[PDB]
């Protein structure tokens, strides 16, 4: 069976489109979190509704990404509030992200 | 999540698999053949009495009946043979319990013990039974089935 | 309710059938189409 | 006629595909017991 | 992701220790795989889902 | 126990340890039900229905040998008394 779709909108319902290559994902309960390159590097955080996917860009700035260092993730839920995502490169510091 | 002598008897939708925990985990549904059932079947919504939406696991201590009862069908597995037997007419019934040596059940306000009524008479209504079974043999020849 | 499809024959003669003591047999769709296709076994049928 | 088959019930299985299902399983089954309940029938079809 | 741990019940002439949570007998599952959805006994074990 | 088996570790250095479950499920009701042998320990556990054997791990002897419908049929709640 084939792949459907899944429109990216924005909570206000406008379309997000993605920046650009991607290195790594990760999916904490329900939100999964991008890490991409392009323009900018990125991060996303993306939470399955009904039929789309409520996106928000919860970063756009110069975070050194190399499509040479993909990344890898640990993401851990401790409350509500609390839910971090621990990722690395291979090139630059260890970070974290709520 | 059902307890007996046998294990632990969930049902997982994330894998879509009827598991076993008996010291090492083991998909019932896999073994015995029942993962597009589950598969079909799921959903994220919790159990809860209003409306059935996840399984709600029974055992039945007096005869090692395990039911797996949705808001309309009920699977029921026996540790005796260690087999699913059929999809029993107990769906959208809130509790299934033992109390001392009988297996009572309790439906739109009433006590109703079970294995004691009339035969194929559930809550007071006639429910029918029935047997599907493929007949497939020397598969690659065609047949007329006759008789 | 059963299938039978002649082997193909030599593209090299397009007279000569397909004779040696094995050969790889491939079923395939390559038109486009959205169906689900069960496909249960294969009998072959050969002259030894 | 010409063949028979004879069809026993130690269970009720699915998920198998229908060329190959065994036949001594049921398919599909509604308010039966196979286990002897009540009576001495056991791997024999019986009601609830 | 917490369990509590009670004391065990004396069974003399005291209070029920099941009622007295006192929250200095926790003990913190992993968060990266979820809520602690159930917990149940089987022989003689705990086991945590 | 009505609807428990246990060990009591004791002497496993003769203090009285705590105690092992065997099943917390499975239990005699009927003290009179049970006869000790070097076999085992045969019980009858009117909760199930069942004939069970125990020799380190707990055997349904009624169900290996097909006696669940006589002793389904003959339970009762009321206790032993001459």
């Amino acid at each position: 069976k084939g792949n459907k779709e899944i429109p990216l909108q924005s909570p206000s319902g406008d379309p997000v489109v993605i920046d650009g290559v991607l290195l790594g994902q990760n999916v904490l309960n329900n939100y999964v979190t991008l890490f991409t390159k392009g323009t900018n590097d990125n991060i996303y955080r993306l939470e399955n509704k009904g039929t789309y996917f409520e996106t928000l860009i919860l970063f756009s700035g110069n975070l050194n990404f190399s499509t040479d260092y993909p990344i890898e993730s640990i993401s851990v839920y401790e409350n509500n509030n609390i839910q971090k995502v621990y990722w690395v490169d291979g090139l630059n510091q260890a970070r974290v992200i709520n | 999540i059902a307890e007996s002598p046998s294990g632990l008897y969930f049902i997982d939708n994330e894998t879509n698999s009827l598991y076993l925990f008996n010291g090492e985990i083991v998909s019932l549904s896999d073994k015995l053949g029942f993962r597009q059932w589950i598969s079909t079947h799921n959903v994220h919504v919790n159990w809860e009495p209003v409306g059935y939406n996840n399984y709600r696991s029974f055992y039945d201590k007096n005869n090692n009946d395990v039911y797996f009862t949705y808001k309309d069908h009920c699977l029921c597995y026996s540790e005796l043979i260690n087999q699913f037997t059929s999809f029993m007419s107990y769906e959208g019934v809130p509790a299934m319990f033992n109390v001392s040596s009988e297996f009572y059940a309790f439906k739109d306000g009433k006590m109703w013990e079970q294995f004691a009524g009339d035969y194929n008479m559930f809550f007071g209504e006639y429910k029918p039974f029935s047997i599907t079974f493929v007949a497939n043999a020397e598969e690659p020849n065609d047949k007329i089935f006759n008789t | 309710r059963i299938w039978r499809a002649n082997i193909p024959r030599a593209i090299a003669n397009n007279r000569d059938r397909i004779r040696n003591t094995w050969a790889y047999i491939k079923l395939g769709m390559n038109t486009p189409n959205t169906y689900r296709t069960e496909f249960h076994d294969a009998i072959i049928h050969y002259f030894a | 006629a010409l063949k028979k088959e004879q069809h026993f019930f130690k269970g009720m299985q699915r998920d198998l595909s229908v060329s190959k299902f065994n036949p001594e399983y049921a398919f599909d089954a509604q308010n039966i017991r196979i286990t002897a309940r009540e009576h001495d029938t056991l791997l024999s079809v019986s009601n609830e | 992701n917490s369990i509590t741990v009670t004391k065990e019940k004396s069974l003399g002439e005291d209070i029920d220790t099941w009622t007295n949570i006192t929250l200095a007998t926790t003990l913190d599952l992993d968060g990266d795989k979820g809520e602690i959805v159930s917990l149940n006994t089987y022989n003689n074990e705990i086991f945590c889902f | 126990q009505r609807r428990g088996l246990s060990n009591i570790l004791f002497n496993s250095g003769l203090k009285v340890s705590g105690k092992r479950y065997i099943s917390n499920t499975i239990g005699c009701a009927n003290k009179w039900s049970i006869a000790e042998s070097p076999s085992g320990l045969y019980f009858i556990d009117n909760e199930t229905n069942s004939l069970y054997l125990f020799n380190g791990e707990i055997v349904s002897l009624s169900d290996k040998l097909g006696f669940r419908q006589w002793i389904s049929t003959h339970n009762v709640h009321v206790n032993w008394e001459p």
